[PDB]
């Protein structure tokens, strides 16, 4: 009938903190804390927490973390300020096929040398999406009226590496394990964990690549479904293999531009120049689209015809696929993949174009030159998701047209950090039972 | 191990108060760890300062003598330690803890009279 | 308030010791404020440790069996607890603190050696 | 008698600490924590604190914080190092008025452009106080014999905003509340507070602007009133309004000096050319000077003739009253204010003049280029304090003449931090009693 | 001094236990630059270690006491020497090698004994 005061009780409440735990490159795993083997994943009892997917602070903190980490890893590199000269350019004409005609340009310009009184005449191969006519015709680089670039150093590579996320001392991470989870609402499967699973900072804009798989069926997860603006991210049950390759032999030169600074320019091409086909298989794609179109019409309509179309974006990044294949950024058409009108070993090879000057995590005036990679490259990865967007008016609908789109880098990290939330302990608990201290 | 005692009854969570308490103190990516450890130290010292001020310090079950009523809950012990948990109990006391924290500010008054006033020859 | 009894009677100032005891915890503005709060934690932990050597962990008011040597202050009890303030009392004793801290430490050292053999029966 | 111990007694000693700021541009508060509403204030009653406004250590910390934060705010702007090519300047003389003839110059230099193989001949307008002759005659900027000035990039404004200094844990801020307080000696009524009031870091050299006023009379504060080497400081009781404006209609033009760096030069002036006026009401200033001379003679005698002469500085900053007007820096003659002798709707105008190259905190090799502000500019302010300097001829004399002065910026903020001091609490204490430990 | 009589017998260091305890936190005179960040890391690490050891003392109901006893039984498999040759002619240094891999269950036994004693005291004083 008096208070007692208890220390260490299992109450908690929501909070936000700062996090760590790398693995056991630009995503620096040398200045970090190594993880432990065999993490403490303790299965809790009857508690049901209200997990939210769209409001957790961890996604934004991850976004800020990768941004700060990226532009500290680009700091000790070559600043290509002498590269803004006039370029007199001509067509490449070697063994050019029907495509790739004018996509590359043979350019010749002036560039300073170590001894800072003597110049030189060097030549290089820039792409069509990298030079702008100023008006044998003169040319300049596209990024020489906003800011000069920073050439990515060949020593620091930028393949994705696994990391994990701790909670600090006195906090905890609650993990969902329910097999049917629609993003919001409660969950009767809550369990705690110290470091998260193998989260992988992949960069994509239309098709999620090399990520965490689903386990029973394809899961649609979104905001309020009546909205036309909110992304409707789909997670596949089984992966589909993707192969995108560049079948062109490249020669990397070492044009020296200052006292210990090198601009690695693209040389001549050994052999013929072909368009980069960017492949996927028919049968498994058709099967997975069948599974996904079965799991749309559970809550959208009941028998409305579901059709896809190709993307409609303004800039280059939203309207087409964008992904890394080892420092030689691709851009695949993905217009033969969404041309179906579903009612209820051959390939879908894609014209998969390519660009050197990149500007990701879009900020006003911070470009980055990507150096060429010698030889031919090929990547064997797999699609583990979709970033569709519904588009259509009619409430009394007879059809619903889905168009992929994408962008907004934040959403690729809210797709694999959905089963997680950080909480604050607050161990003190007051007024139990009858007592009376002497 | 750690807090898998939530969901269990009040009467079963009182025997496991320490394993949830020993895990309370245990260039970017480098400064964040420093801020985290500093923050953990601040929270632990704040909690121990509150226990030290309250008179009962270092004791898990540190039974004091501040009276109840029906206002700061009227639910009897026949249900709140046979069925009900800690998490649900935090909910119904959530806007009532502050005055009780204030009402526990008497240990100083009855240690100036048990030590400074009494025990004089 | 915070220290609203700082000018009152030294006997009456000791009734509200916790409001001074509560608030000892509470890029240009990075390392500087971090160093300030780590120094505050350092000072508070030094204070609590020095109180803990004397056998007064978790206590705001104690007693100890040391005698008061009159060379520190020849003033008796009829002029100290009635019409003066802690500031003048610290100003009078400010160079008599190290020896009384040492005698208090040696008294606790002698005190701690006289129970472990009586508990060995 | 037997000794008890107490923890948490109200005892404070003087100490040194690093205070943190809080608030509700250059004075960047995006890195500063927000303040609390309605900060508590406790009126201590039976205390006497020995204040000292001339030896407190928070003023030096304020000066260091302002300098370092100013240098932090100067980091993301244009470097402007290649600008000072040999200038050729003519007299601009179009329909300019009779006075200030040959002040502005029409310099015609040529510069590197976005492409690093072309140049462009441009023209700019400069003041005489920014260029020197090097031998139409060739001119060069005054800065690049010592160092290259850094531009203030135009998103950032120079308006002062209030800054509240707090105290960390264990340290208390004591505030003076005696209404007759010359800044030195004991104080009968002391109150504590966690937050200081609104303290704007105003820029001035002779006339303190926008400060905090007095309460009953005009007060006189100094180190040693019989010593003439220390700056005597006076604080007004009622404000006097000042209107400094620049009448000509200048325009700004953008000149590109590289890939992404722009230098803003002064364009052609629309209309006529006039000097910048500065207005102070005559009768109100005469009444205020009467208040000052009435409070001055309590320190020297009832028969001393008091005179005011104009300043006797060596450089421009001590000679002329200097401040900022939202982007432009003024320098005022102020000879028509301090010219009178006192024996026991007309407005005074001042020819304020404009300079652009600013070497502000008196450090060797760092400076400013302030861009011109488009259109006319108006500033309405009010004078709160004066920083006078005695001219002590001989002992036991009958005439004392006072002159304005300053230049040292510590005395500018010493008139706002007089009623504050920082102390460190030592809560340990011992006392004799009758009790025994068991 | 600090680590004074560290090589003495088991009982000789018992009266010199307080000398280590003050100096586990810091000094006062020893309370931007590569020295500063390393000194800050060392200071935070020292505070971390001292607070962890004080918490581990505080769990077993023995806080504020350098010398204490506990009523949990000692299994005979852990050691076999009696009181005669362990408190005399035995320095503290040669004591930790034989009790290296048993300490993690010693801590749990102390924890369970203290929690049972606290629950027993709560049950007894409730009458
Ligand atoms: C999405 O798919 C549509 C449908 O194929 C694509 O539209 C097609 O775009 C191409 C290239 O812009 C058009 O070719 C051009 O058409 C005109 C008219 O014949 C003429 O100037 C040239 O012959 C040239 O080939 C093509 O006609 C057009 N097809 C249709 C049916 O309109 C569209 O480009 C795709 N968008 C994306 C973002 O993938
Ligand atoms: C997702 O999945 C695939 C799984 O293979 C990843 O492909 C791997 O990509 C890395 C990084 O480019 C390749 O490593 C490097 O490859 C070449 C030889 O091909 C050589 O320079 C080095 O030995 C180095 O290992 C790796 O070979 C490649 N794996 C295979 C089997 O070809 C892919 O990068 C992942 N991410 C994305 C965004 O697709
Ligand atoms: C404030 O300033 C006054 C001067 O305006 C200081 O008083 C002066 O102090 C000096 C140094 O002690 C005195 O000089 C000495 O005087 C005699 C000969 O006259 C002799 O003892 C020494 O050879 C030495 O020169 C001086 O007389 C005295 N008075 C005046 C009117 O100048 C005063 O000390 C300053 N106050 C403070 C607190 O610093
Ligand atoms: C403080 O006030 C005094 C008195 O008003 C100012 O002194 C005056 O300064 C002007 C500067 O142009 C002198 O005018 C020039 O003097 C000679 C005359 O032979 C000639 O070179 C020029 O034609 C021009 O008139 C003026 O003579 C001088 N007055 C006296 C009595 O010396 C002084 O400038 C003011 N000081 C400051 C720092 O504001
Ligand atoms: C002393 O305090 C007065 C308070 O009025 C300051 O006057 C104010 O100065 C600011 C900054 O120059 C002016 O803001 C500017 O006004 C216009 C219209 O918005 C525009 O040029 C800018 O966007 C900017 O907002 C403000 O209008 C002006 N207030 C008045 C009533 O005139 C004065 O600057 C302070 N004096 C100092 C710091 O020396
Ligand atoms: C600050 O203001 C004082 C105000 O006295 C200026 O001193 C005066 O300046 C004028 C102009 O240079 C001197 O010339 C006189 O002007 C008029 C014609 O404009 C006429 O009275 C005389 O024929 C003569 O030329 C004048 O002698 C001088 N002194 C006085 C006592 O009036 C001073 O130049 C200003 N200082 C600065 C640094 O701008
Ligand atoms: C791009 O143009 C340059 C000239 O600007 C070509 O370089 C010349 O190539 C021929 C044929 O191989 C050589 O004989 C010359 O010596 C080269 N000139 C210089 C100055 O190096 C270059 O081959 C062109 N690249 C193509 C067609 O891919
Ligand atoms: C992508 O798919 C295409 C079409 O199946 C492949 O191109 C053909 O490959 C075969 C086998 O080597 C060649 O005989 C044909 O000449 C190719 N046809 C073309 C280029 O039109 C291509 O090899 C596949 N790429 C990958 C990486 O799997
Ligand atoms: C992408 O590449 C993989 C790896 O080469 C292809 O898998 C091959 O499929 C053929 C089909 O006849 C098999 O004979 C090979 O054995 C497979 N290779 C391996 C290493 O197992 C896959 O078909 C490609 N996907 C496309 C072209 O869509
Ligand atoms: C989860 O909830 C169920 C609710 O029925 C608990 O089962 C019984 O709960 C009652 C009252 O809550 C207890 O008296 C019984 O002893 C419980 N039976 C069993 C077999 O546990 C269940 O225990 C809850 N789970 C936990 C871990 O407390
Ligand atoms: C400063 O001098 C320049 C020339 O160096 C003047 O610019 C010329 O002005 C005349 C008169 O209007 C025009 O006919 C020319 O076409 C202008 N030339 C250029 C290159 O702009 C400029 O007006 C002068 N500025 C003044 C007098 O304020
Ligand atoms: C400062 O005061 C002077 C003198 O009163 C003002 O100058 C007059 O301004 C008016 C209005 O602009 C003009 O019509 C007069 O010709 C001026 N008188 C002269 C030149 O003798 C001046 O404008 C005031 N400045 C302010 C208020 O900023
Ligand atoms: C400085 O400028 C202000 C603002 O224009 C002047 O204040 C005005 O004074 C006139 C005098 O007739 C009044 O009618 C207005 O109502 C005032 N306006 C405001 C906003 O206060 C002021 O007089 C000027 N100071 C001088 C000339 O010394
Ligand atoms: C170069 O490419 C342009 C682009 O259309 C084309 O008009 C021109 O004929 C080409 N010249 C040669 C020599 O191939
Ligand atoms: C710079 O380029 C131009 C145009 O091709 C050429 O005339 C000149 O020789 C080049 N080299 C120099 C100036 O060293
Ligand atoms: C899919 O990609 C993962 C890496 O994300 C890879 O390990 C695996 O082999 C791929 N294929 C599957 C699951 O069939
Ligand atoms: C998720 O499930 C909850 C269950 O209450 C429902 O209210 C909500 O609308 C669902 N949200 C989506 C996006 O399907
Ligand atoms: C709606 O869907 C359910 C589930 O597939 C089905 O049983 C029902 O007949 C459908 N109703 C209509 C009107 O299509
Ligand atoms: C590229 O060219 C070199 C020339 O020696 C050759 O050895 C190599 O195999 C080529 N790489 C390809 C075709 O991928
Ligand atoms: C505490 O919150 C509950 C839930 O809203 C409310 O009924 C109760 O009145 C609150 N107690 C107060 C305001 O004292
Ligand atoms: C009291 O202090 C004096 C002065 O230090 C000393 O001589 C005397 O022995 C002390 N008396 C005691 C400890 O009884
Ligand atoms: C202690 O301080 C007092 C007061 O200032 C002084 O009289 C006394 O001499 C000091 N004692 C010593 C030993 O310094
Ligand atoms: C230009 O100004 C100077 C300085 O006042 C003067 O000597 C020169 O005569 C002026 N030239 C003209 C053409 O007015
Ligand atoms: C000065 O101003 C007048 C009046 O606006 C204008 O007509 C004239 O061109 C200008 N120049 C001269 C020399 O009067
Ligand atoms: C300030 O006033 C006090 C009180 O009269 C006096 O003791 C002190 O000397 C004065 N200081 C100055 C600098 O005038
Ligand atoms: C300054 O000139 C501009 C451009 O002609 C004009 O719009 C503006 O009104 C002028 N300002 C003044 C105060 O005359
Ligand atoms: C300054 O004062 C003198 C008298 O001391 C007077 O003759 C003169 O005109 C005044 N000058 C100004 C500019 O007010
Ligand atoms: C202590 O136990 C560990 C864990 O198996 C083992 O490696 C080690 O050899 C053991 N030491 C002794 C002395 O038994």
């Amino acid at each position: 009938l008096w208070v007692t005061v208890y220390y260490g009780v299992p109450v908690w409440k929501d909070a936000e903190t700062t996090l760590f735990c790398a693995s056991d490159n630009v995503w620096a795993t040398h200045a970090c804390v190594p993880t432990d083997p065999n993490p403490q994943e303790i299965h809790l009892e009857n508690v049901t927490e209200e997990f939210n997917m769209w409001k957790n602070n961890m996604v934004e903190q991850m976004h800020t973390d990768i941004i700060s980490l990226w532009d500290q890893s680009l700091k000790p590199c070559v600043k290509l300020t002498p590269l803004c000269v006039t370029l007199q350019c001509t067509n490449v004409t070697n063994n050019i096929t029907d495509d790739m005609r004018g996509e590359l340009k043979n350019c010749s310009f002036n560039m300073t040398t170590e001894l800072r009184d003597k110049k030189q005449k060097v030549y290089s191969l820039f792409y069509r999406l990298d030079v702008v006519q100023i008006n044998n015709k003169e040319y300049r680089l596209i990024n020489c009226n906003t800011s000069a670039c920073t050439q990515a150093c060949p020593k620091v590579s930028f393949e994705p590496i696994p990391i994990h996320y701790c909670a600090p001392a006195g906090f905890a991470i609650l993990k969902c394990k329910d097999k049917k989870f629609n993003g919001t609402g409660p969950c009767p499967s809550v369990s705690t964990v110290q470091c998260t699973h193998g989260i992988k900072p992949v960069v994509s804009t239309q098709l999620l690549l090399n990520g965490s798989l689903a386990e029973e069926e394809v899961m649609i997860r979104s905001e309020n479904i009546t909205n036309n603006a909110k992304n409707i991210l789909v997670q596949f049950n089984t992966p589909v293999q993707i192969n995108c390759t560049r079948p062109n032999n490249n020669t990397r030169k070492s044009i020296r531009i200052g006292p210990g600074q090198a601009f690695y320019a693209t040389g001549d091409i050994i052999g013929d120049i072909r368009q980069a086909h960017c492949n996927v298989s028919k049968a498994t794609w058709n099967e997975t689209l069948g599974k996904v179109v079965k799991q749309l019409r559970k809550h959208f309509g009941n028998n409305t015809i579901i059709r896809f179309a190709n993307s409609s974006g303004g800039d280059l990044e939203v309207t087409t696929h964008s992904f890394n294949c080892g420092g030689e950024f691709f851009y695949c058409n993905t217009s033969g993949l969404f041309n179906s009108t579903w009612i209820s070993n051959d390939s879908i090879t894609l014209p998969c174009r390519i660009k050197q000057i990149i500007n990701m995590w879009q900020r006003i005036g911070q470009c980055m030159y990507a150096p060429p990679i010698q030889g031919v490259i090929r990547c064997v990865s797999n699609i583990t998701g979709l970033i569709l967007t519904r588009d259509g008016g009619s409430t009394n609908s007879t059809t619903e047209t889905f168009r992929p789109g994408g962008g907004d880098m934040r959403d690729n990290w809210r797709s694999e950090l959905y089963k997680y939330k950080v909480v604050k302990i607050e161990p003190l608990g007051v007024a139990p039972t009858r007592c009376k201290r002497r | 191990g750690f807090l898998g005692a939530a969901g269990s009854t009040m009467g079963a969570a009182s025997m496991t108060l320490t394993v949830q308490a020993r895990n309370l103190l245990s260039t970017v990516w480098g400064i964040k760890q420093l801020q985290a450890r500093v923050l953990a130290v601040e929270r632990y010292l704040r909690d121990q300062q509150l226990l030290g001020i309250w008179g009962c310090s270092g004791k898990l079950i540190c039974c004091t003598n501040v009276p109840w009523n029906s206002s700061w809950s009227n639910r009897n012990l026949s249900e709140i330690w046979d069925n009900m948990t800690w998490l649900q109990w935090d909910k119904e006391i959530s806007n009532y803890t502050q005055i009780i924290y204030g009402l526990l500010e008497e240990s100083q008054n009855q240690q100036e009279k048990n030590e400074q006033d009494l025990l004089a020859l």
